[PDB]
């Protein structure tokens, strides 16, 4: 509910929003790989 | 050697083997080894 008013605190409010934008976006984009677990792949599949 | 009665006999004979494909069959028999698991084998990427 608290918002920065002075421009002295807007850049702190601005950069921290851009910081937590990339953290959460890199979190969601990576977590698609870790829930879709690639299964057990013992490195023999055929006689070849 | 410098003039042999066995050059042309082999010159025709090598052309028979690649027509049959045995020069390619022996190629894949020795140069094909382990698959050397590629750079696109990520399987996990914890962001650091
Ligand atoms: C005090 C903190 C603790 C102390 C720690 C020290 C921290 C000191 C911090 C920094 C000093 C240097 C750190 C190490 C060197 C990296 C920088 C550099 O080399 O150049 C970089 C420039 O990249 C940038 O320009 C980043 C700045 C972006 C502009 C921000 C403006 C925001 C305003 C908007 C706000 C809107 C507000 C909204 C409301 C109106 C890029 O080069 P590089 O690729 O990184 O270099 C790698 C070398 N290589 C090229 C061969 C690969
Ligand atoms: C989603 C909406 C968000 C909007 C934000 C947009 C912000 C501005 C967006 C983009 C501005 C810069 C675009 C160029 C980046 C390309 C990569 C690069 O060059 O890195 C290189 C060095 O690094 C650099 O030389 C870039 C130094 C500045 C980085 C900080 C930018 C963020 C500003 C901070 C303020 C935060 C936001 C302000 C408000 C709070 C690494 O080497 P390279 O990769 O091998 O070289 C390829 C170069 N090439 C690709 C150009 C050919």
């Amino acid at each position: 509910e608290l918002m920065p008013k002075a421009l002295s605190t807007r850049i702190v409010g601005g950069i921290w929003w851009f910081f937590t934008l990339i953290i959460i976006s890199s979190y969601t984009a990576n977590l698609a790989a870790f829930l879709t677990v690639e299964r057990m792949e013992s490195p023999i599949d055929s006689a070849d | 050697p410098m003039g042999s009665p066995y050059r042309d006999k082999i010159t025709i004979a090598i052309l028979q083997l690649q027509e049959e494909g045995k020069l390619h069959m022996m190629k894949e028999k020795w140069w094909r080894g382990n698959g050397c698991p590629e750079e696109e084998s990520k399987e996990a990427s914890a962001l650091g």
